[PDB]
């Protein structure tokens, strides 16, 4: 149909979790110039740290393309020595009229995913 | 090797200014192998020249 | 003969080399944080 109902329309993901290893320190200097990378303890050391950012998407929309509102939230855990996880830190990353989630896409780029799809050579026939 | 003496054959070392210095220490150690091979003698097996 | 030594100090600044080779580390270093930082908010901003 057409529908123009954008008030009751949104999207409400839970996005793949995404660790970053912090190996140089131009990468813990790009973290620390996001104003959406709060850390409980400012002074906490990240060189060499394994972190993973579980983050949830609202969205809200006022037009087919532009966004009403992005909210970017989840706790940034630490990989341990013994490798349990533990809280460090919180995205909290809000906007107005955007066109955009900047967070996730920073993290597709400068981290990776958990799992990796890797492609056989050739596709193989089954049946 | 007495003081204030140095001796006829001697090693030096690089001062921070850039020139050579007599060294004791260095030298002792040179004349110490030489003193050796004036009495037992020295091998050069295995050495390629 | 005359030695004329037109070099301002640079004899008493020891191991040379390795202290020049350090000060271009350090420029370099904090120009390359600086830029990949600018980068990064460029790229975060033409998203918004």
């Amino acid at each position: 149909g057409n529908y123009t109902d954008f008030e009751n329309t949104f999207q409400k993901t839970v996005e793949p979790v995404y660790q970053m290893h912090i190996k140089t320190s131009k990468d813990i200097a790009v973290l620390r110039s996001k104003e959406w990378f709060q850390l409980d303890d400012e002074d906490f050391d990240l060189l060499n740290k394994t972190l993973t950012f579980e983050t949830e998407t609202e969205v809200t929309f006022k037009n087919a393309n532009i966004f009403s509102s992005v909210k970017c939230f989840g706790p940034i855990k630490v990989e341990l020595p013994t490798k349990e996880t533990v809280e460090i830190g919180i995205v909290d990353y809000e906007a107005g009229a955007s066109h955009g989630n900047p967070v996730v896409d920073f993290l597709k780029r400068n981290g990776s995913t958990l799992e990796q799809k890797v492609n056989l050579e050739n596709p193989i026939p089954i049946a | 090797i007495p003081r204030e003496t140095i001796p006829f054959l001697h090693l030096r070392k690089k001062t921070p200014a850039g020139d050579w210095k007599y060294d004791r220490q260095l030298s002792s150690l040179f004349l110490d192998g030489l003193e050796k091979a004036a009495f037992n003698g020295v091998t050069f097996k295995d050495k390629y020249v | 003969p005359v030695m004329a030594d037109l070099n301002g100090g640079l004899q008493f600044v020891p191991e040379l080399k390795e202290f020049t080779a350090k000060l271009r580390k350090e420029l370099v270093e904090t120009s390359e944080v600086r830029k990949a930082v600018s980068i990064e908010t460029a790229l975060e901003h033409k998203v918004v």
